[PDB]
């Protein structure tokens, strides 16, 4: 599978931006997708998984309440909504397919994932 | 006449997940089991009801061939009597089951450098199938009192998972194909017989 | 939770006979194919004898066939092993086996699921 994130750019605290990925390939419809960022001379941080198939999310502590993960089964495509943006939230944010069907939403924070995009740059001032 | 398919069942190149498993009617045919018995490297090969010398001397109304991948642990589970997460949420013979269970590690082909998540079997169901029962729903499972209503969370799971085939795997967790063939005897003409 | 007891094991002298038997527990025995392994001094287990439900078929390794025959009573849940001209060659612990299916592979100690502890059988010249 290919993904390829756009969306990214430079915003305001406190601000709204929504993140786009686009899937090409065979994906599993039992299956995930997830976003994840790495911020410089940070190791990288699971932000949100969503399930293929029903579409529930699951989201990293740091971030719950504020983004929102969503996916069109129509256009093969993921979205990360980020609403009320922190400078802490300033990252490379990257998509990324997990082939694995797990069981517990909450596996996908942690499961190594098998294919992941170039990323998009987010600066919150 | 001629000999009942059973190379598009063993030699398939692709088998079904085991919650979402394939049959395939056999009938009008001459089931000469010789491909089976000139095949030694099935990990298993036991039949029910009939004593597999007796095969090619018996006639039946239909043959039902079904088939799957399931792990080396659960092999076991494809027997009459048998309990555990396969022979209660994803393939049961019936205890009175008349017909043969074959299984091979698939492993060379099954799994791949990074793993194969390809085949998914059912961890959680409200309760057991009855034998040839098949589930292919993915309803998200209530484990607690509070209703999911199809949304995953706290005691709210989807109810299939992957088998991890990687060719690292100890031989319990190795894929292995299964092929069932279910001996349908009714009050009815006879459609499947043995070269005798 | 089969268990199995086989009974009738000693000390003969070669050119004698011995009757091995096996009881298995529960009211189960007649859905058993009932089968005799035996394992010589240092050797690994060597299939000896099988019966299916009915009594027919029977099987029998090389080593034994013309000299042992297997037999099984259903209402006293018993399979026997009637052994005559016995050979030095035949001192061996004996295991009883039993599976509710019967193996293409009959000699494959894999095929059975229920094991017996073993009865020691000595033949002296
Ligand atoms: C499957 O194909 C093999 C050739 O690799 C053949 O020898 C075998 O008999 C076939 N199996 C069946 C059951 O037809």
């Amino acid at each position: 599978v290919q993904l390829v994130e756009s969306g990214g750019g430079l915003m305001q605290a406190g601000g709204s931006l929504r993140l786009s990925c686009a899937v090409s390939g065979r994906t599993f419809s039992t299956a995930a997708m997830g976003w994840f960022r790495q911020a410089p001379g940070k190791e990288r941080e699971f932000v949100a998984a969503i399930r293929w198939s029903g579409g529930s999310a699951y989201y990293a502590d740091s971030v719950k309440g504020r983004f929102t993960i969503s996916r069109d089964k129509a256009k093969n495509t993921v979205y990360l909504q980020m609403n009320s943006l922190k400078y802490e939230d300033t990252a490379v944010y990257y998509c990324a397919s997990y082939q694995a069907t797990r069981s517990l939403l909450s596996d996908y924070a942690t499961w190594p994932y098998d294919y992941w995009g170039q990323g998009t740059q987010v600066t919150v001032s | 006449t001629n000999l009942c398919p059973f190379g598009e069942v063993f030699n398939a190149t692709r088998f079904a997940s085991v919650y979402a498993w394939n049959r395939k009617r056999i009938s009008n045919c001459v089931a000469d089991y010789s491909v089976l018995y000139n095949s030694a490297s099935f990990s298993t090969f036991k039949c029910y009801g009939v004593s597999p010398t007796k095969l090619n001397d018996l006639c039946f109304t239909n043959v039902y061939a079904d088939s799957f991948v399931i792990r080396g642990d659960e092999v076991r589970q494809i027997a009459p009597g048998q309990t555990g997460k396969i022979a209660d949420y994803n393939y049961k013979l019936p205890d009175d089951f008349t017909g043969c269970v074959i299984a091979w590690n698939s492993n060379n082909l099954d799994s791949k450098v990074g793993g194969n998540y390809n085949y998914l079997y059912r961890l959680f169901r409200k309760s057991n199938l009855k034998p040839f029962e098949r589930d292919i729903s993915t309803e998200i499972y209530q484990a607690g009192s509070t209703p999911c209503n199809g949304v995953e969370g706290f005691n709210c799971y989807f109810p299939l998972q992957s088998y991890g085939f990687q060719p690292t795997n100890g031989v319990g967790y190795q894929p292995y194909r299964v092929v069932v063939l279910s001996f349908e005897l009714l009050h009815a003409p006879a459609t499947v017989c043995g070269p005798k | 939770q089969v268990q199995l007891v086989e009974s009738g094991g000693g000390l003969v002298q070669a050119g004698g006979s011995l009757r091995l038997a096996c009881i298995a527990s529960g009211r189960t025995f007649h859905s058993y194919v009932m089968a005799w392994f035996r394992q010589a001094p240092g050797k690994e287990r060597e299939f000896v004898a099988a019966i299916s439900w009915s009594s027919t078929p029977t099987y029998y390794g090389e080593s034994v066939k013309g000299r042992f025959t297997i037999s099984r009573d259903n209402a006293k849940n018993t399979v026997y092993l009637q052994m005559n001209r016995l050979k030095p060659e035949d001192t061996a612990v004996y295991f009883c086996a039993a599976d509710r299916g019967e193996s293409y592979y009959y000699t494959r100690p894999t095929e059975y699921e229920f094991w017996g502890q073993g009865t020691q059988v000595t033949v002296s010249s």
